[PDB]
RNA sequence: UUUUGUAUAAUGGGUCAGCGACUUAUAUUCUGUAGCAAGGUUAACCGAAUAGGGGAGCCGAAGGGAAACCGAGUCUUAACU
RNA sequence: AGGACCGAACCGACUAAUGUUGAAAAAUUAGCGGAUGACUUGUGGCUGGGGGUGAAAGGCCAAUCAAACCGGGAGAUAGCUGGUUCUCCCCGAAAGCUAUUUAGGUAGCGCCUCGUGAAUUCAUCUCCGGGGGUAGAGCACUGUUUCGGCAACAACCCGAUGCAAACUGCGAAUACCGGAGAAUGUUAUCACGGGAGACACACGGCGGGUGCUAACGUCCGUC
RNA sequence: GUAACGGGGCUAAACCAUGCACCGAAGCUGCGGCAGCGACGCUUAUGCGUUGUUGGGUAGGGGAGCGUUCUGUAAGCCUG
RNA sequence: GUUUAUUAAAAACACAGCACUGUGCAAACACGAAAGUGGACGUAUACGGUGUGACGCCUGCCCGGUGCCGGAAGGUUAAUU
RNA sequence: AAUUCCUUGUCGGGUAAGUUCCGACCUGCACGAAUGGCGUAAUGAUGGCCAGGCUGUCUCCACCCGAGACUCAGUGAAAUUGAACUCGCUGUGAAGAUGCAGUGUACCCGCGGCAAGACGGAAAGACCCCGUGAACCUUUACUAUAGCUUGACACUGAACAU
RNA sequence: CUUUAAUGUUUGAUGUUCUAACGUUGACCCGUAAUCCGGGUUGCGGACAGUGUCUGGUGGGUAGUUUGACUGGGGCGGUCUCCUCCUAAAGAGUAACGGAGGAGCACGAAGGUUGGCUAAUCCUGGUCGGACAUCAGGAGGUUAGUGCAAUGGCAUAAGCCAGCUUGACUGCGAGCGUGACGGCGCGAGCAGGUGCGAAAGCAGGUCAUAGUGAUCCGGUGGUUCUGAAUGGAAGGGCCAUC
C-alpha cells in the first residue's frame, strides 16, 4: 500500500460572484494559485501574496475577459 | 457549600462591561524568532471568548 | 535545522534589537544591516550575527 | 471546563496575572454622595462614617454621577477635571 | 427492555398482596411572582423571639487599563487618524 | 538382618459400574497398593494471613485459598447492565462535523423545545446578472492504440481509428450565489437567552470508491 | 410434502391495444362533537356565532390537571 | 517412599550418592524495630545454600556478555569543609 | 527419539493385511555430556507392542433369578413456569415458526413408553473482544524502599615519631 | 615591611604505643542454697567495633503502577501532524486499511527596486568538436525555466542578467475569507521612518499553496507598572525573546 495522506481545505473560490454588494473590499475570488485563473482589474486589484483577488472600492462585481489572449479579469464597476 | 471558582481560568479570563470575558492571545510568548512580525503585532491586544466558549466560562468562573 | 538563530542588536545605545537565523557553516562573517528601532524612532545600524 | 479530552479553554489560553494591592483601598465616590456625606467637607473619612466608602479604603476619587447642587468642600480627594468641574459651578471647594 | 430492526427461537417476570428509585443541605444562574427602587437587604447577635432593634456587610447606580492611573470615558501608540 | 517377601487389622486410593433432585456437598460394590516402617493412631501443645506450613500440587491453613474468616473505612468506584410507578393537551429531534489515551464516553457546533426581540427576513415561481469544467464529446496537449505510408527493424512527421479518475484546443442539464417582481405561506427567517436529547442508524431511488458493476457487504454525496 | 400463480381453478380467469362501468384506505366529502391559533358578524370579567386552519409520534422541551398521608380553616361540618 | 482432601499417583516431588559455594563460632543463615532465639549445648569428618539424583563408563571446547572472586596504579565520583 | 517438521522417511522383522511396535540407516526441521550424556540387574495400581490361557467384548443375542419400573392402600417432593383454546408441510419473517400466509390432516380425554423439537431446565459465556476494570506473577519497564554496603560528624581520649 | 630557614604554636593527615570511655556469648565474688539482670574484682580487647543523623552504592527481597488508539473480530503488519492531485456528482465541503507523491526545509540573497534580456528542440555551415561543448544562419514558439512534490500560474513574465540596496521596516488597520473553538489567512489605507526610480510608482520577504508544537514552569534583555511598616531590593506585571 503505503498510500494515503492528502492536504485540507483550502476552500479557493470566488466568494462575490456575479455584481454583488461588494463591500469596501470584500474577498471576491479567493482561488489561490490563480494568477491567470482570474486576473484583477478595475477599481480592484490587489492580487494578494497568495495571488487572492482583491477586491477595492466598494461596489457591483463585473468578470471580463480581454487583451492578452482571453484572460478572465475581475473588475469592479460601482451600483 | 459557597462553590469553588476554578481558580485557574480565573487567571485568564475578566468579565468586561457586559457578558464579554476578555481574554490574552495563543502564540505569543515562544518560537517568535520564526514567525510574522504582522502576526505577533495581530496577537499583542487580547480580546474575549465566542459565546460557544462563553458558556464555559462563566461556569468556571461563578463569582466574576 | 542547521540553520542556527540569529540576534540583531541596535548599534544605538538602546537595547531593541531584531530576530532571523543565518547558516553559521558556510556564512562565517557576521551579519550586519541596518534596520528601525522604534525608540530612537529612527532607522540604523544592526551588528552581531556569530 | 471538561470539554472532552483535548485541552481546555482555560487552559488552552495563556494568562496575564499581576494585582492591585492598592485598588482594595483606592475607592471611587460619586457626585450623588459629596453632600449626602451630611453637612460639609467631604473628607478622606467621613464618607466612611457616611456609609460610603469603607475602612480599609485610603484613597478616593470625585468622580461625576448626577447630582451636586449644594455647594460642598472635599478635603484630601482626587477628582476628574471633569468632576471638579461639575461642582465648583454648583458652587464647591477642592482640597488639595 | 434493548435495538437499524423483535411474534421473535434476544432480555425479564410462576401469581397475588405490601414495600421499592431524581431527594436533602448550601452556593450560583435564569423564568414566573411579590415588596421596595437608584436604591434593595440585613448576618451573628439583643430580644419586649415569627414583632422590633442590629446595615457588620453583600449586590447595584462606571467603566477602561496587567498595572500606576484615568474616568463617560479609557487602553493601544510618539499619534488628535 | 531387611525403608525384605505373601496376606488380615490398620493406612491409602490405581480401574470399572452404580450413584449425580444421591444412602452421601466425593460415597457404595467388585476388584487394587502399603502392611517393622520416610509406618500408623489417641491426648495435649506451637507456627497466623503477604503470614504460616508445604518429600513442591499454588497443595493445606474449619465443606472457604494466586493471599482465610469477622467487623470497620463503606453508600469504595462502576464512562457498564438493569430498573425508574397517576392523567390530558402542544411542539418535536439525532444517529452528523470537529477534538479527544477517543472510538458503545464527552465537549463545541448542527438538528428539537420554551421565551424575548427584529425586518419584504425566508421559501417556491418568472425574469435579469454570475462563475462553472461534471455528463457527453473530442485527441492539439499528457499518456496510451491500431493501419497505412515517406524512413538501414523502427524514432519523428502526414493521413485514417480508438481509450482516460489523477488528458482537455470543446462543453451542457443543473446545482449554487446575487438582483427584481406577483402571489401563497398562522414570520416559515435571523439574533439573544432557559431546558434538551443525540453523536451505533437501516433499507430504497440516483452519482460513485471498494468488492466479483458478489452479498440483507462496505465507505461517501443526495432525496 | 404438491410447494417456482396464495389456493381452486383458468384456453382466456393469459398477453396486447382502445373505451366505459364498478369494487377499493383512518385519503377527499357529508353529518354530530372536542381543543391550539387567526379573521370577521356581534359583543366590550369580554364571551359567543360563524368561519379559516391545525391536532401520527420515540429522545426530549413546554402547558394543564387528578388522586393519596399530614398542618391551618376544625370548639366548624359529617357520623351508632 | 511423597503429591494436586473434592477429575491428574505420574516420567512430577523426595531420596541415599555427587559436586560447587558460604561459614573460625557472639558462624554463615533465619525469626524479631529490640531483647532475645533457632543453627547447637554442634564447632569445618560441622552447619547452611544451590544444582545433579543408586550404581557402571564418563562428564569435551568457549570467560566475549551477565554474575561471582581477587587487584589498585590511574580516570570519575556523595555528604563535608 | 517423551526431541523429526517433511512423516505412514527408507530398509528388515512381526500380520492374510501393521500411520502403533521391535531392529537398523543418519538427511539431528530443532540430541549431547551434573537446568548431565550413554548404559543398566532389580523394582513399577507407570507409557507402547506381542502371544498362550480365557471368555457374551464381539458375530448375535437367548433364557433364568432378584431390586425397581406396572396395579392397589397410606404418606407425599423437585427444578421450571408472561399467558394458552400448545398439529403437519411449503413459504414469510430479527434471516432455523404450534401461534404470520397458503394449504393439508384431525371427534373429546387418559394410561405405559421413547426421546426428534419446544434453539427444552440448569450457570448475567470461562472462548473472543471491550472497560483509559481487578488481581497474583516476571524482569536490564518506571518510580520508591527493607536489608546489605561507603564515607563524614558525633558517643571519641592521651602520648611519641614522619 | 616584600622574596627564604630553625623554635614555639595551631593544624591535617600517616605510623606506633597507652588506658580511661566503649565491647566482652572468658573467670571469680555478692544480691541469690537463679543459666536472666544488676553491682564488684580480674583477664582479653580498645578508641577499634558498634549505634544515631547525613550521605554514595547495591537493592523484584518488597510495594504502587504504567505498558495508546484505528483496525471489515483481535493480533502481526501499516498508520497517527502538515502539503499536492484524483475519488468529489461543473460554488464550498466529504468516506474507506481507496489510487498516487511530497514536507519537519533552503536563501543576507535565491529578499527590494531600477535598467535591460527571452527559452527546448532540430536543420545547414564552421579547427581541434566527439550524437550532444563553443561560433554562424534558419526553422521553431510558453515542447524551456521556475531552490525541492503536485496542482494552478507565469512574456507586463513569477523565468534571466546586472547596478544601487535592507520594505525580510515599527505602530495600526476599513473590510473580508475560513474555522465548534483555540486559531489561520487576505488586505487597501493611516502615522513615523527607509531603499530603488527622472517620474507615475513599487517594496511590511521569496510565483502561491507544506517546512510545524497550545499551556505551564522557568532562562535572557528592556521598563522607574507593582513592590506586604517607609526607602530600597527579591519576587510579580508589561514588551521583546529562548
Ligand atoms: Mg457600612
Ligand atoms: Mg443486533
Ligand atoms: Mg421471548
Ligand atoms: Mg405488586
Ligand atoms: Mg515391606
Ligand atoms: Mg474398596
Ligand atoms: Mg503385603
Ligand atoms: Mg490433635
Ligand atoms: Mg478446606
Ligand atoms: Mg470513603
Ligand atoms: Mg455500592
Ligand atoms: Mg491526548
Ligand atoms: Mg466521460
Ligand atoms: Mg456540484
Ligand atoms: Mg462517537
Ligand atoms: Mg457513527
Ligand atoms: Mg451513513
Ligand atoms: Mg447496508
Ligand atoms: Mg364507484
Ligand atoms: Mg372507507
Ligand atoms: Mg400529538
Ligand atoms: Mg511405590
Ligand atoms: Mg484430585
Ligand atoms: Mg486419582
Ligand atoms: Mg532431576
Ligand atoms: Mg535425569
Ligand atoms: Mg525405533
Ligand atoms: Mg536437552
Ligand atoms: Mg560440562
Ligand atoms: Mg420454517
Ligand atoms: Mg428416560
Ligand atoms: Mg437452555
Ligand atoms: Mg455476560
Ligand atoms: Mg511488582
Ligand atoms: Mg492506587
Ligand atoms: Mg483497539
Ligand atoms: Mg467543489
Ligand atoms: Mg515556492
Amino acid at each position: 500500500g503505503g498510500s494515503t495522506r492528502n492536504g485540507r481545505d483550502s476552500e479557493a473560490k470566488r466568494l462575490g460572484v456575479k455584481r454583488f454588494g461588494g463591500e469596501s473590499v470584500l474577498a471576491g475570488s479567493i482561488i489561490v494559485r490563480q494568477r491567470g485563473t482570474k486576473f484583477h482589474a478595475g477599481a480592484n486589484v490587489g492580487c494578494g501574496r497568495d495571488h487572492t483577488l482583491f477586491a477595492k472600492a466598494d461596489g457591483k462585481v463585473k468578470f471580463e475577459v480581454k487583451g492578452p489572449k482571453n484572460r478572465k479579469f475581475i473588475s469592479i464597476e460601482a451600483e | 457549600p459557597k462553590i469553588k471558582t476554578v481558580r485557574g481560568a480565573a487567571k485568564r479570563f475578566k468579565k468586561t462591561g457586559k457578558g464579554g470575558f476578555k481574554h490574552k492571545h495563543a502564540n505569543l510568548r515562544h518560537i517568535l524568532t520564526k514567525k510574522a512580525t504582522k502576526r505577533k503585532r495581530h496577537l499583542r491586544p487580547k480580546a474575549m471568548v465566542s459565546k460557544g466558549d462563553l458558556g464555559l466560562v462563566i461556569a468556571c468562573l461563578p463569582y466574576a | 535545522g542547521i540553520r542556527e538563530k540569529i540576534k540583531l542588536v541596535s548599534s544605538a545605545g538602546t537595547g531593541h534589537f531584531y530576530t532571523t537565523t543565518k547558516n553559521k557553516r558556510t556564512k562565517p562573517e557576521k551579519l550586519e544591516l541596518k534596520k528601525f528601532d522604534p525608540v530612537v524612532r529612527q532607522h540604523v545600524i544592526y551588528k552581531e550575527a556569530k | 471546563g471538561f470539554e472532552g479530552g483535548q485541552m481546555p479553554l482555560y487552559r488552552r489560553l495563556p494568562k496575564f496575572g499581576f494585582t492591585s494591592r492598592k485598588a482594595a483601598i483606592t475607592a471611587e465616590i460619586r457626585l450623588s454622595d459629596l453632600a449626602k456625606v451630611e453637612g460639609g467637607v467631604v473628607d478622606l473619612n467621613t464618607l466612611k462614617a457616611a456609609n460610603i466608602i469603607g475602612i480599609q479604603i485610603e484613597f478616593a476619587k470625585v468622580i461625576l454621577a448626577g447630582e451636586v447642587t449644594t455647594p460642598v468642600t472635599v478635603r484630601g480627594l482626587r477628582v476628574t477635571k471633569g468632576a471638579r468641574a461639575a461642582i465648583e459651578a454648583a458652587g464647591g471647594k477642592i482640597e488639595e
